[PDB]
RNA sequence: UGGGAGAGGGUGGUGGAAUUCCCGGAGUAGCGGUGAAAUGCGCAGAUACCGGGAGGAACGCCGAUGGCGAAGGCAGCCACCUGGUCCACCCGUGACGCUGAGGCGCGAAAGCGUGGGGAGCAAACCGGAUUAGAUACCCGGGUAGUCCACGCCCUAAACGAUGCGCGCUAGGUCUCUGGGUCUCCUGGGGGCCGAAGCUAACGCGUUAAGCGCGCCGCCUGGGGAGUACGGCCGCAAGGC
């Protein structure tokens, strides 16, 4: 699994200030480290379908995020998905 | 790494030099698959409920471990591959489950 | 996988080829090779003995080591694994740290870096051989000896094994590929695993010409000749059989069991074959 | 008559004490009902799963013929 | 000739037999609702079962049978009653041990047991 | 951020019961099967009993009016990889939300392709019965298939015949799983019985079929017909 340490170094890595958890930035990082994670499974695991509905959802959760946070700020979102290389 | 309990049943009809080398390979390897040894407990002879390999008895080790986690499977295959180990069940460690 | 084509002409249509995936060197080693005499199914009398055979490409003979326990105890790296148009499986080449190189059989699963060894405390390892007698119940094995040090002799065509199935005193029992049980000698090698290229069965020649290439001339049937020629000749038009199938020289063809029946190694086959 | 209660405080997660463990076995070795060991359903699922495992290392019976 | 023994009831619904072995388990002889007369669906009966325990432990006795362990197989009808027989033919009957095979979930059954 | 339960999913290993077949032993006149029989098996030694071995398939007790999942579904045991979900803390974001024509994925069983595997079961098929007849039901046999890998098919009484999300409207009792000041209270789930209200009735009733908003899908007399034609999909069967 991922490990508390390489989630906070991420938590840390992505917040806008020191204490700061949960902000888009910090929501949409920690799905694309489980996205990218799922993903390599499931090129292992091809008929977990059943995970795969979970990686849907979280591509979902990722998206809605990303749309909400290129429309409030556009430097912050061109920023993130360059920070993470996610567009595609 | 997480904790484990290795369990392990060797041929009981051995000699204490063969036991005691089974001992040696079985001990090598928990080593060889990075597995650092903590508590052991070996109550040796011990009647079963039913034959294991044809036979009333068998010899009982056990051994709470850290190890790799990517390393228990290809371990139990290892402590399986001799002739004299007649069960291996590598159980994840935990807490106690307490009734009364 | 095997590999397909696109149906570009109407013979790519159908062809599949290897995919040759497991190849890392595309030259023999000088050494290892010799010229393979080609005999168009000729013996010595200069007859045709075996009938079809003859102008396929050229080959180089690879000198394959089917004895092992000629170096045991020494080791060697896998240094790569090799096309053998003498045979289905590839072949790998083995550096020993000696300096001598061998060619093997090579079995599913070797590795090219890894390291292989041959002796009655090998490691029980994909690649290695031992006598069967250290071998443990159940694993599955290749390049087996029929007798002590005469050479291994079964389970050699791409993909095949035999399975260690029990032990009875001098013996092993093993499950040949054909799934005869049959008691092999302690005393006799096995190397661990089961030979490679396995997609080989799954090859679709495609046409006539790749037939040719493999020297495997025409066939003609008893039944397009005539009766000097064959049990099923002549007749007027097609014909049925009109008797019983038979071959050539006149035995019957569909049934007649043809071992030897008081064949010395009787007493050590188990169970005839299946299917 | 419900063994819970015949007996001291225990673990429900410890396979190789087969002392407890033979308890919950019907005399024909099955593993014995909610109704007579007393049980809630939390515990007796770690029961059954711990029992199952000590059957496996040898400890306790898959089955027991009836004698009369 | 041996003393005691092992006295094994399969009790189908169809039928009774029951074969006494020795004590390492070979049979010294057997009977049932066949051997003692019967054909068709009587064979399965109580009555059936008891003649076949009868004649099953009297033919041992002969051999000198003496005392038997018994074990049963089987839920038939002339199961029960091929106990009592047992009992009342003039041998021990040191155990009774009911051995009926049942599985784990395995195989799947006929038709016409689902 | 701490924790939790669970047959949720994938991979790899691995345990005992039973059935079948083979080998050894011991034993003999029947066994088996039905409503009753017969076919069948059996003195070329069956059944029943003991020991050995082989192989596939399913996991008894636990087991539940239980649990998990979006559904199809999921059950011996072990480890690894992995989804959903609930609780507590009230720490972070600042309406980032709901639904969703198309599209994409998943989808019991049967079926299909290529390759394995094949103990038990069993369409087709043979035979015995039953019967007026018996292409059936019952009995003896039996091949696909049922099992594995990979690719297809895309249906269903795929059902709660009940689309999703939100808010509002008495309670009683049983239960699974959390957190409490652990009598008791507070969440999330599964049943029952009911207030108001609904409803053609039957019944529903904080798991609404009540009172309301949002969005989607669907209906418009029976048959003909889920047929024809066309189109799109499919190896075919056939699907939409
Ligand atoms: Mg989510
Ligand atoms: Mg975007
Ligand atoms: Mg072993
Ligand atoms: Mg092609
Ligand atoms: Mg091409
Ligand atoms: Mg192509
Ligand atoms: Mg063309
Ligand atoms: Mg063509
Ligand atoms: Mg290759
Ligand atoms: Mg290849
Ligand atoms: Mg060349
Ligand atoms: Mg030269
Ligand atoms: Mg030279
Ligand atoms: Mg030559
Ligand atoms: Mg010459
Ligand atoms: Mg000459
Ligand atoms: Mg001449
Ligand atoms: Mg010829
Ligand atoms: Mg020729
Ligand atoms: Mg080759
Ligand atoms: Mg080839
Ligand atoms: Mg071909
Ligand atoms: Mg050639
Ligand atoms: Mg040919
Ligand atoms: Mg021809
Ligand atoms: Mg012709
Ligand atoms: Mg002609
Ligand atoms: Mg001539
Ligand atoms: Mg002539
Ligand atoms: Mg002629
Ligand atoms: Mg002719
Ligand atoms: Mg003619
Ligand atoms: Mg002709
Ligand atoms: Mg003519
Ligand atoms: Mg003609
Ligand atoms: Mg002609
Ligand atoms: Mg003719
Ligand atoms: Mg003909
Ligand atoms: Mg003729
Ligand atoms: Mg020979
Ligand atoms: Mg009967
Ligand atoms: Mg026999
Ligand atoms: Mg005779
Ligand atoms: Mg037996
Ligand atoms: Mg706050
Ligand atoms: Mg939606
Ligand atoms: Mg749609
Ligand atoms: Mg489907
Ligand atoms: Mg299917
Ligand atoms: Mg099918
Ligand atoms: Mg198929
Ligand atoms: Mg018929
Ligand atoms: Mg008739
Ligand atoms: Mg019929
Ligand atoms: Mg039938
Ligand atoms: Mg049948
Ligand atoms: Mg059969
Ligand atoms: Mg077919
Ligand atoms: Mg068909
Ligand atoms: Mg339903
Ligand atoms: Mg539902
Ligand atoms: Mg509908
Ligand atoms: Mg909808
Ligand atoms: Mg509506
Ligand atoms: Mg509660
Ligand atoms: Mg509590
Ligand atoms: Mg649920
Ligand atoms: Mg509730
Ligand atoms: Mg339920
Ligand atoms: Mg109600
Ligand atoms: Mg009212
Ligand atoms: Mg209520
Ligand atoms: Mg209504
Ligand atoms: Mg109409
Ligand atoms: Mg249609
Ligand atoms: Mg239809
Ligand atoms: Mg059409
Ligand atoms: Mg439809």
């Amino acid at each position: 699994p991922i490990t508390k340490e390489e989630k906070q170094k991420v938590i840390q890595e992505f917040a806008r200030f020191p204490g700061d958890t949960g902000s888009t930035e910090v929501q949409v990082a920690l799905l694309t480290l489980r996205i990218n994670r799922l993903s390599e499974h499931l090129k292992v695991h091809k008929k977990d379908h059943h995970s795969h509905r979970g990686l849907l959802m979280m591509v979902g959760q990722r998206r809605r995020l990303l749309r909400y946070l290129q429309r409030e700020d556009p430097e912050r979102y061109r920023a993130l998905i360059e920070k993470l290389g996610i567009r595609g | 790494m997480r904790r484990y309990e290795v369990n392990i049943v060797l041929n009981p009809n051995l000699d204490q030099s063969q036991l005691a080398l089974e001992k040696e390979i079985i001990q090598r390897a928990l080593e060889n698959y990075g597995a650092r040894v903590e508590k052991v407990e070996e109550l040796g002879l011990r009647r079963l409920a039913y034959p294991i390999a044809k036979d009333p008895q068998g010899y009982f080790l056990w051994y709470q471990v850290e190890m790799p986690e990517d390393r228990v499977n290809d371990l139990a295959r290892e402590l399986r591959i001799r002739d004299n180990v007649r069960r291996v069940m590598v159980v994840k460690s935990q807490e106690p489950f307490l009734a009364n | 996988a095997v590999k397909k084509f696109k149906p570009y002409t109407p013979s790519r249509r159908f062809m599949t080829v290897a995919d040759f995936s497991e190849i890392t060197k595309t030259e023999p080693e000088k050494s290892l090779v010799k010229p393979l005499k080609k005999t168009g199914g000729r013996n010595n009398q200069g007859r045709i003995t075996v009938r079809f055979r003859g102008g396929g490409h050229k080959r180089l003979y690879r000198i394959i080591d089917f004895k092992r326990w000629d170096k045991v105890g020494i080791p060697a790296k896998v240094a790569a694994i090799e096309y053998d148009p003498n045979r289905s499986a590839r072949i790998a080449l083995l550096h020993y740290v000696d300096g001598e190189k061998r060619y093997i059989i090579a079995p599913d699963g070797l590795q090219v870096g890894q390291q292989v060894v041959a002796g009655p405390d090998a490691p029980i390892q994909v690649g290695n051989a031992l006598p069967l007698r250290f071998i443990p119940v159940g694993t599955v094995v290749h390049a087996v000896e029929l007798e002590p040090k005469k050479g291994a002799k079964l389970a050699r065509a791409a993909g095949t094994s035999a399975q260690i199935q029990g032990r009875e005193g001098d013996y092993v029992i093993l499950r040949l590929p054909s799934g005869e049980l049959r008691k092999v000698h302690g005393e006799c090698y096995a190397t661990v695993g089961a030979v490679g290229n396995a997609d080989h069965k799954n090859i679709v020649l495609g046409k006539a010409g790749r037939s040719r290439w493999l020297g495997r001339r025409p066939h003609v049937r008893g039944a397009a000749m005539n009766p000097v020629d064959h049990p099923h000749g002549g007749g007027e038009g097609r014909a049925p059989r009109g008797r019983p199938p038979a071959s050539p020289w006149g035995w019957q063809t569909k049934g007649l069991k043809t071992r030897k029946r008081r064949k010395p190694s009787s007493r050590f086959i188990i169970a005839r074959r299946k299917k | 008559a419900k063994v819970k209660a015949t007996l001291g405080e225990f673990d429900l997660r410890d396979y190789r004490n087969v002392e407890v463990l033979k308890r919950f076995l019907s005399e024909t070795g099955k593993i014995l009902p909610r109704r007579r060991t007393g049980l809630s359903a939390k515990e007796q699922r770690i029961l059954a799963k711990t029992i199952k495992r000590a059957r496996i290392l040898g400890l306790l019976p898959f089955t027991e013929k009836l004698v009369r | 000739q041996v003393a005691s023994g092992r006295a094994y009831i399969h009790a189908s619904y169809n039928n009774t037999i029951v074969t006494i072995t020795d004590p390492d388990g070979n049979p010294i002889t057997w009977s049932s609702g066949g051997v003692i007369g019967y054909k068709g669906s009587r064979k399965g009966t109580p009555y059936a079962a008891q003649l076949a325990a009868l004649d099953a432990a009297k033919k041992a006795m002969a051999y000198g049978m003496q005392s038997v362990d018994v074990i049963v197989r089987g839920t038939g009808a002339g199961r029960e009653q091929a106990i009592r027989a047992l009992q009342a033919s003039g041998l021990q009957v040191k155990s009774i041990v009911d051995d009926t095979p049942v599985p784990h979930n395995g195989c799947r059954p006929k038709k016409k047991f689902r």
